RNA sequence: GCAGUCAAGCGUUCAUAGCGACAUUGCUUUUUGAUUCUUCGAUGUCGGCUCUUCCUAUCAUACCGAAGCAGAAUUCGGUAAGCGUUGGAUUGUUCACCCACUAAUAGGGAACGUGAGCUGGGUUUAGACCGUCGUGAGACAGGUUAGUUUUACCCUACUGAUGAAUGUUACCGCAAUAGUAAUUGAACUUAGUACGAGAGGAACAGUUCAUUCGGAUAAUUGGUUUUUGCGGCUGUCUGAUCAGGCAUUGCCGCGAAGCUACCAUCCGCUGGAUUAUGGCUGAACGCCUCUAAGUCAGAAUCCAUGCUAGAACGCGGUGAUUUC
RNA sequence: CUCUUAAGGUAGCCAAAUGCCUCGUCAUCUAAUUAGUGACGCGCAUGAAUGGAUUAACGAGAUUCCCACUGUCCCUAUCUA
RNA sequence: GUGAACAGCCUCUAGUUGAUAGAAUAAUGUAGAUAAGGGAAGUCGGCAAAAUAGAUCCGUAACUUCGGGAUAAGGAUUGGC
């Protein structure tokens, strides 16, 4: 996360390290997006920097639209599909990863979103809670 | 403290307890224990299992709680 | 040469020489503060490890998303019986550091602490303390004597208690020992405390409470002769590697022609002896008692202790303590409480603690019912039964 | 390569905020050279992987000072090496050039650390090709391809584990010494306030979290499965059924226990003496001056508190102390 | 135009296993490429049975990219003999 | 016998039951295996390992010395009675 956060984030398990290639969520005519970085992280050698849900990275379009292809830009993540733990006890995962497009300070290319998303991120990321058709 | 019910085996789930998957059509299922949660991913039925709370009802065993509705007869009387 | 990207350490040179430790009940190696304006009251407590179990309540921390929300906790178990104070002991201060003078005794002795003195009890007269018992009986001349002495000099005191341990499902028969500092005033009013205390029971309520922040010392779990990278954590060498992997593969250069202190070799693991402080209380509990481990939510007639007992530890049927979190210390095993040294406030410390629900369901499985009868009555009646 | 002295000029004005010509004094041995002292009855000869430590000529972080410093950002400098200093494409590469994150992506040493620790891509045997030279054999820091990496059971060091003798034996303990660890950031509020014409735009305290590291643990989640525990499947053999044998643990699903993972959870202390610096009183020098005497506050510093081992030749207290 | 040779490198091909300068210039591939491929050519020092250019199939040959795949790795853990 | 098959696995006739043993199950090893999420980021280099794999049916490109490529690619089915 970074500039554009409403707010912190309590820890969730990492599953997306670069190289990593999650589909996209909205409209704005990508396919799979490429994880390259991510805002945030740390500086251990011969780790990899990896992201979470909540997460605002940085990303290329694999494909899509060549509008988009062979740039970088910045993206967030919405679904992991690693199990990972809320305070409330219940660990859970959804069944693909997945991230959408988005600004430095937030705001997102697109102006929708397909399949649910994490609370832990509409929390963080108030545009995407307003496209977002579930939350959970 | 809300006591989920799994969607599987109809078991009952405590806090801390089991697992949460989320599916593409933006579903959710609750899950004890890896067990169910595995045959959920090699896509069983639990009607066709044995030990699961839906396939005792479907062969009415245990089934000693419901008896009847009984047939009324009486008149206005007004 | 000049390390090309540089890293940090793989372990702590503090916590070294990894080693066993030499007796596997842990020493305080230090007790509180005293203020001699407070009453008298130990500065610790023993008590032996039984498990784990999971833990829900709610949350008092504003600023949080979790406010007013109940979140899941993992605590710790620990029977703590009533100990038995047998001595006090008086120590004085020298140049060259704190000095025992006199320890003194009560007079009747259990035969499970007397154990303690033998390596070999089955043959024996047993003959211990029977002539220091015949020193009373001539009403205080050679104690009261030493107790005066204690309280003209020994500007520190420490009581010597011992474990209940029959009361508990242990085979061991022998009675743990220990020293336990005071931390009231006038050393005379502490020794006094003690002489009426010998041969009686302490609780654990008269000395922790709740919502009390503590630290827990320990002999840590056993492994064994392990390697570097399971003792330490370094890296595993890359995959074709003559001569083995899982090896560290520069210990040194040329020049210090030795090896250092510092360099990650094999050894022990395990067995060291361990402190970990801020564990806060979440419950204290009366053995004398059902539904111990019922709350004014639940309000369920059940104990703590879980369905099919503890693993490798049975029932708790004595007085306990549930504590936050993860202490050191495998199960069955002697654990040294202590209270705090300094006062942590933190926002996070002096947290008040209402608990909701705990959980009592199988630990030698996935257990999935928390009660033989909530079994019964979701299973129904079975072949066994009628 | 680094740092100095001076000061002509730049810097609107102004030598010195920052720079700095012509000249000049030095350090260092992380470049390359000069030399040829040691080694040719052999010191295993590039780079990378790993791992530790050290230096400071400090990239960042703590505290400070100066400014051509209004705020923000930035630059010069001081104490300081405590703490950290990345992921990747291409290259055999060191060196390098880019992408991106980051608080930051500083420099270097240790037989140009590290081959009985790895690898062996390169150089640097033998095979072969090309180009140029050569009549030719053949040559070429010119290019390309393929090409055996040995031994530790000895001494020491290190890590861990016992252990004779101290009247015996058992228990409870003290603590000399040695080691030491915690780190960094973001958000909310402070505040669109201070500041400034406006553009723009802070900080201290407080709170919630996170990064890196470490130490424990295993309630839960996940993994593992010779519990060969349960069940199923194939082929075959036991006449058939039941029950089972073999298939280098036959295979599949589940799988307790145990072991374990930032792939899970918890925890990670506060007091004093100081540096740089700023100051008080106050002389020297009838004044003035933080210093000469004396003294106050003050850093990620240092020593303690705390944490780990406990001198096997440091110690104390206590119990019992053999009869044929 | 000129000097000169026995003749003066023709057709073709190229930073190719032959190109010093050199990580050549341009494009593409990539987020990023001293690599790879395609083109340019005053080519240190290409080149015609010292065989030149090309070439389907074949290759335990050298090399680059993509899909699947995975403990190679992030980051290790566990079991068996 | 299974099976396309003197492949591999089991068994009958015939032959051996020989290879220094016993008790425990620490590290490091050799041989074998499995692993969430990601999927070559590792690395000189996808080395090693995994994945695929048989049979039947469908469908099959560029290019070509018209013979091949081609099991191309890429998909489906498979038991017992």
């Amino acid at each position: 996360s970074g500039n554009g956060a409403q707010g912190t984030k309590f820890r969730i398990s990492l599953g997306l390290p670069v190289g990593a290639i999650m589909n996209c969520a909205d409209n704005s005519g990508a396919r799979n997006l490429y994880i390259i970085a991510v805002k945030g992280s740390g500086s251990r050698l011969n780790r990899l920097p990896a992201a979470s849900l909540g997460d605002m990275v940085m990303a290329t379009v694999k494909k899509g639209k060549p509008e988009l292809r062979k740039k970088v830009m910045p993206a967030i993540v919405v679904r992991q599909a690693k199990s990972w733990r809320r305070r409330d006890g219940v660990f859970l995962y959804f069944e693909d990863n997945a991230g959408v497009i988005a600004n430095p300070k937030g705001e997102m290319k697109g102006s929708a979103i397909t399949g649910p998303v994490g609370k832990e991120c509409a929390d963080l990321w108030p545009r995407v809670a307003s496209n977002s058709g579930v939350v959970v | 403290m809300k006591v989920e019910i799994d969607s599987f085996s109809g078991a009952k789930i405590y806090p801390g307890r089991g697992t949460l998957f989320v599916r593409g059509d933006s579903k959710i299922f609750r899950f004890q224990n890896s067990k169910s949660a595995s045959l959920f991913k090699q896509r069983k039925n639990p009607r066709r299992i044995a030990w699961t709370v839906l396939f005792r009802k479907h062969h009415k065993k245990g089934i000693t709680e419901e008896v009847a509705k009984k047939r009324s007869r009486k008149t206005v009387k007004a | 040469s000049h390390r090309k990207y540089e890293a940090p350490r793989h372990g702590h040179l503090g916590f070294l020489p990894r080693k066993r430790a030499a007796s596997i009940r842990a020493r305080v190696k230090a007790f509180p503060k005293d203020d001699r304006s407070k009453p008298v009251a130990l500065t610790s407590f023993l008590g032996y490890k039984a498990g784990m179990t999971t833990i829900v309540r709610d949350l008092d921390r504003p600023g949080s998303k979790f406010h007013k929300r109940e979140v899941v906790e993992a605590v710790t178990v620990v029977d703590t019986p009533p100990v038995v104070v047998v001595g006090v002991v008086g120590y004085v201060e020298t140049p060259r550091g704190l000095r025992s003078l006199t320890t003194v005794w009560a007079e009747h002795l259990s035969d499970e602490v007397k154990r303690r003195f033998y390596k070999n009890w089955y043959k024996s007269k047993k003959k211990a303390f029977t002539k220091y018992s015949a020193k009373y009986a001539q009403d205080g001349a050679g104690i009261e004597r030493e107790l005066a002495r204690i309280k003209k000099y020994a500007s520190v005191v420490r009581v010597l208690v011992h474990t209940q341990i029959r009361k508990t499902p242990l085979a061991q028969k022998k009675a743990h020992l220990a020293e336990i500092q005071l931390n009231g005033g006038s050393i005379s009013e502490k020794v006094d405390w003690a002489r009426e205390h010998f041969e009686k029971t302490v609780a654990v309520d008269s000395v922790f409470e709740q919502n009390e922040m503590i630290d827990a010392i320990a002999v840590t779990k056993g492994h064994g002769f392990e390697g570097v990278t399971h003792r330490w954590g370094t890296k595993k060498l890359p995959r074709k590697t003559h001569r083995g992997l899982r090896k560290v593969a520069c210990i040194g250069a040329w020049h210090p022609a030795h090896v250092m202190w510092s360099v990650a070799r094999a050894g022990q693991r395990g067995y060291h002896s361990r402190t970990s402080i801020n564990h806060k209380i979440y419950r204290v509990g009366k053995g004398d008692d059902e539904a111990n481990g019922a709350t004014s939510f639940d309000r369920t007639k059940k104990t703590i202790t879980p369905m099919g007992g503890f693993v490798h530890y049975g029932e708790i049927k004595n007085d306990f303590i549930m504590v936050k979190g993860c202490i050191p210390g495998n199960r069955k095993r002697i654990v040294t409480l202590r209270k705090s040294l300094y006062t942590n406030t933190s926002r996070k410390a002096l947290e008040e603690v209402s608990l909701k629900w705990i959980d009592t369901a199988s630990k030698f499985g996935k257990g999935r019912f928390q009660t033989p009868a909530e079994k019964h009555a979701f299973m129904g009646t079975l072949k066994k039964d009628l």
